[PDB]
RNA sequence: AUCGAGAGGAUG
DNA sequence: CTACCGATAAGCAGACGATCCTCTCGAT
DNA sequence: CTGCTTATCGGTAG
């Protein structure tokens, strides 16, 4: 009930079987390159090592699962801090060094807009969109060990019906908004003139 | 494996030598701390790996309809109630060996005639 | 099938049509027979466009 | 086959397992690192006399970390091989830098333990990781790279 | 390792062999006793006191047969080295050429074991008028021409070619083609000209015969 | 024929237990794999031949 | 997350066959994964269909719909065909889907459930006949049930068809393709397309 | 007449 | 024991995608 | 499910 917002996020595994080191990143909206997600996990509101690998791995026996992630963290140790947790996150202009203080402002709502929009997209919430983004890690992972199947693409209910309804209604919504942008234009135009 | 964290900050612990009386110490690169090792294993790779095979086993299982019903008896209790699935650890070079689990008394038992097993 | 169990690797399971035209298939017998059928309908559809442009 | 042979079904064996490719990866169970010191007093008990036998006293240094390498009863009977080829095919690989133990087929547990050596930024440990990386894909044990299944077809 | 220094010889015996078969194919002089020589009187002959195959011991002049004059009066002089050194880098590449410069040779074969430097294939074919050819032992253990799906290819001379195109009217453009670095093409050595022919069976008509101009 | 009729039925019923045999076996780890091919390959192989040589 | 879904599923399943909980929504336990998923989106697809249950007193385990039901049924479709001079009428399809008899089953929910599909001869009792004296040489073979644990069964299998298709006469005795054919052709045949 | 879309027929 | 050359392995991009036929519909 | 361009790797020469 927000229009069409088809904002896609992708989280991809670095290197190969036997590879010298795996690392995970992820793509976000708005943003240039990938980030590795040690850094997107501080970036949220978690901090410490450890911490943020009870919100991926759920079970501290299995082991191979923790192993796999020895490469993310040794890949973090650069940044530490809250703060400049969304330094990294920054490279939207060439040194925009003018927003200092602005492009943290810039990447705060990211990661209340661009970054799972569903869930929810208002202000305090932080470990809603952790422990989330920290599932899609033990699933992208639950695979790669091989411990499940990859994921079926013609599952027929994996997939939906676009009917006469809301055919419609993506047709109208878009409608009524151009309709409502020619009172504006036409408005700008009275006072101007009284009128009636 | 079983590697360990630090109190106080909460980080990971990255391996050291004692030069003097020869022997392993793990810290972390934030405070300072510093802690004995217990089992001289560090790292651990397998490549042909026994667990994953028989995961989601829970206490609510003998209900899913879904899953098939056999004619073995446990070992221990003597029931011919059952239920059983291959190997969950979808590979391709996996065995078809199946996996049984007792449900008057709850255990788990396997097919596999030749081969020792741990779980 | 949701007809079936889980791990049933058995002839009827895995699509073997048990009996003839004349007698009458059965309905999951129906059902696979039509997967496979299809699988010719499909070809000789989107296929034939390579089978052609290799002509030319 | 040579027309000196043709139905000698041996000989073809023979040259099945001379061309077949075949790396020290596919015989690993498990690779793994471990904080051994004595280098005569092994920590890990099961490994007792190996280290019990080898006679390294007939010349007669060192290395501080070790790593083992268990392999597989199994894929020692289909492809033809000895534990000793094995260690020497190692060996061979980095030469006069690294100590290499081993048990005998005869023996129930298969295993291999190594140790750098031994020059003259310490941190020396990540590249030991790198060592038992190159040990696994790019050792060569027996045959051609390239093919692999190989089947004796009449 | 005693039976790797066991093949090690065999492999050098089979490609010493086709080395022999190429040099009279060309249009040498070898008896076929000389390379029907068995493993035997070739274990000793050729290696030190111990059982070391020493290579400088093999090298040997090649002279056309009285035959090969009638239709080549320029082939004359060939001369074969193989070598012990496994890098070769410019340093050696002055040594071999200083030989063959004084001798008056005209063919120069150098066989090597494992590979040559950029730094030595430079100075190759920048002294004329005579040429040098270089290949690789692991490419001379088994002849090519010995095998099944190749026929043989037979190099014609000038006067003779200018018959070719006269008889079918082509010009040089409108012959098929062979590559210069093709296994065959090296196995005689053509040239920026050289014409084949080329005697393959068929089951259309018995033998048929195609020509090739080189590249 | 009604004696025929009989007679297929029946060479279908011995085709679909020798199938059950060969998962009996493979399931208490007694298969032994053809030298190249998984174990779940010799398996599959096996079965689709018995039941194709059950049809002709 | 949740502890102890034993309950918390079986009251959500109870609601909607009530008719408490909308009809359309389905609901998916998960016990190998330890998930439960409940969908209200827009666009599944779902089909019918009637339900068993072992919670029968003296009798096993059962279907749900009786004969008796199966009277009141066509005691509503005959009624409004001769002495329609309003006799107190009642007793739709709409009154199944609220006594608990029919659950609408999308593709997802068709994960967990174990369908029969002959009603009569998939719940009856043993004999048991297969290689057993004496049946009819001339009629076809049926797989049998093996499993007995059914929670659902089907409608009717001819309803696995479509409104072209439904026209071919024992489409189960024609080579799959052909009967693709007709489908298509039955679209161009011709006669009364409207009495208007 | 021109440009644009969709449905159908013949190889199944 | 450092810059200049050169030669190769590594990674983004392209221009193709059956023949013929019948009809209907909406458009600057 | 590619021929061509861009990038980082070793060789011998200032
Ligand atoms: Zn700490
Ligand atoms: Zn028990």
């Amino acid at each position: 009930k927000g229009s069409r917002f088809i904002s896609t996020l992708q989280v991809k595994l670095y290197g190969r079987e036997g590879s010298s080191a795996r690392t995970i990143k992820a793509t976000l909206p708005y943003i240039k390159q990938d980030i590795p997600i040690v850094i997107i996990f501080r970036a949220l509101g978690i901090i410490p090592d450890g911490e943020i690998l009870e919100h991926i791995c759920y079970d501290v026996n299995d082991w191979q699962m923790l192993e796999m992630l020895k490469p993310c963290v040794e890949d973090g140790f650069v940044i530490q801090d809250r703060e400049t947790a969304l330094d990294f996150i920054g490279r939207r202009g060439t040194a925009l060094g003018i927003k200092k203080e602005k492009r943290i402002q810039y990447a705060k709502d990211i990661l209340q807009k661009e970054f799972l929009p569903h869930i929810t997209q208002l202000e305090g919430f932080e470990s809603r969109k952790a422990f989330f983004l920290g599932y899609m890690i033990n699933r992208l992972l639950l695979c790669a060990l091989d411990r499940k199947d990859q994921d079926d693409r013609d599952h027929f209910g994996k997939k939906r019906l676009d009917l006469a309804g809301p055919l419609l209604a993506q047709l109208f919504k878009t409608l009524f908004k151009k309709l409502t942008k020619d009172i504006f234009r036409y408005m700008q135009r009275t006072v101007e003139e009284a009128h009636d | 494996t079983t590697f360990r964290f630090c109190r106080d900050c909460n980080n990971m612990l990255y391996p050291r030598e004692d030069k003097e009386n020869n022997r392993l110490l793990f810290e972390c690169r934030t405070c300072s701390y510093v802690e004995e090792a217990g089992s001289p294993l560090v790292y651990r790779h397998e490549l042909i790996t026994n667990i994953g095979e028989t995961a989601g086993v829970v206490q609510d299982i003998g209900s899913d309809p879904t899953l098939p019903r056999s004619d073995r008896e446990c070992p221990k209790c003597h029931s011919r109630e059952n239920v059983f699935f291959q190997s969950q650890q979808r590979r391709k070079d996996t065995s078809m060996v199946l996996f049984f689990v007792c449900l008057s008394c709850s255990h788990i038992f396997t097919s596999d005639q030749k081969n020792k097993r741990t779980q | 099938l949701p007809h079936f169990s889980k791990d049933d690797y058995s002839p009827e399971s895995k699509g073997f049509v048990e009996n003839s035209y004349l007698r009458g298939l059965t309905p999951q017998e129906f059902f696979f027979h039509a997967m496979g059928g299809r699988e010719g309908l499909i070809d000789t559809a989107v296929k034939t466009a390579e089978t052609g442009y290799i002509q030319r | 086959l040579e027309p000196g042979h043709a139905a000698d079904q041996e000989q073809a064996k023979l040259i099945r397992s001379a061309i077949e490719h075949t790396t020290l990866k596919s015989v690993t169970i498990a690779s793994e690192i471990y904080y051994d010191p004595d280098p005569r007093s092994t920590v890990i008990p099961e490994d007792e006399e190996i280290i019990q036998l080898h006679f390294s006293l007939l010349d007669e240094q060192q290395s501080p970390w070790l790593l083992r390498l268990e392999l597989d009863r199994a894929a020692m009977n289909d492809k033809d091989l000895t534990m000793g080829q094995v260690g020497e095919r190692i060996k061979q690989t980095f030469k006069n830098d690294l100590f290499v133990i081993w048990s005998e087929d005869n023996d129930e547990k298969l295993i291999i333990r190594c140790r750098v050596v031994r020059p003259k930024e310490a941190e020396e440990d990540h590249m030991l990781k790198k060592i038992e990386n190159t040990m696994l894909e790019n050792i060569t044990l027996r045959g051609v790279e390239n093919i692999e299944r190989v089947v004796m077809m009449k | 390792m005693d039976q790797e220094n066991e093949r090690n010889i065999s492999r050098l015996w089979r490609a010493f062999r086709t080395v022999k078969e190429m040099v009279k194919d060309r249009g040498y002089f070898i008896t076929q006793e000389e390379v029907e020589l068995p493993l035997e009187d070739f274990k000793a002959k050729y290696c030190d006191s111990m059982g070391r195959p020493q290579r400088k011991m093999m090298s040997f002049q090649a002279n056309p047969t009285e035959e090969s004059i009638s239709k080549f009066p320029d082939m004359g002089s060939l001369w074969v080295e193989f070598c012990d050194e496994p890098s070769v880098g410019v340093k050696t590449m002055k040594t071999f050429v200083i030989h063959i410069q004084e001798k008056n040779f005209q063919t120069g074969i150098f066989v090597y074991q494992n590979n040559i430097t950029p730094s030595a294939m430079k100075l190759v074919p920048s002294i004329p008028p005579a040429t040098i050819e270089t290949f690789n032992e692991a490419a001379l253990v088994v002849n090519i021409t010995h095998h099944e799906l190749v026929p043989k290819h037979i190099r014609l001379s000038s006067d003779e070619k200018r018959e070719l195109l006269k008889r079918y009217r082509l010009k040089e453009s409108q012959l098929p083609r062979i590559q210069r670095a093709d296994p065959v093409a090296l196995y005689l050595g053509l040239k920026r000209g050289e014409v084949v022919k080329i005697i393959r069976k068929s089951e259309t008509s018995g033998r048929y015969a195609s020509y090739r101009i080189c590249m | 024929d009604g004696p025929t009729m009989r007679e297929i039925t029946e060479t279908i019923a011995e085709a679909k237990k020798k199938v059950l045999d060969v998962t009996k076996e493979a399931q208490a780890n007694l298969l032994t794999a053809k030298h190249g091919m998984t174990l779940r390959e010799s398996f599959e192989d096996n079965v689709v031949r018995f039941l194709n040589e059950a049809r002709d | 997350v949740h502890r102890n879904p034993a309950r918390l599923m079986e009251t959500l399943r109870t609601l909607r066959r009530k008719g408490d909980i909308n009809p359309e929504v389905s609901m998916i336990r998960d016990i190998r994964e330890k998930e439960l998923k409940i969908f209200t989106d827009a666009g599944r697809v779902y089909r019918p269909l009637f339900i068993v249950e072992d919670d029968e007193s003296l009798g096993h385990k059962e279907l749900k719909v009786r004969k008796g039901h199966i009277a009141k049924l066509m005691a509503t479709e005959y009624q409004d065909i001769e002495g329609g001079f309003e006799d107190v009428e009642e007793y739709t399809w709409s009154s199944l889907l609220n006594e608990g008899l029919v659950e609408y089953i999308d593709a997802e929910e068709e994960e967990s459930i174990l369908i029969a599909m002959q009603p009569e001869d998939l719940e009856p009792a043993e004999a048991n006949e297969e290689n057993d004296l004496d049946v009819d040489p001339a009629k076809r073979i049926r797989v049998s049930h093996h499993a007995t644990t059914f929670t659902h069964c089907e409608i009717h299998p001819s309803m696995i068809l479509g409104v072209a298709a439904s026209i071919i006469p024992f489409p189960d005795h024609n080579q799959s393709p052909r009967n693709t054919y007709q489908s298509a052709m039955g679209k161009q045949a011709m006669g009364v397309f409207l009495t208007n």
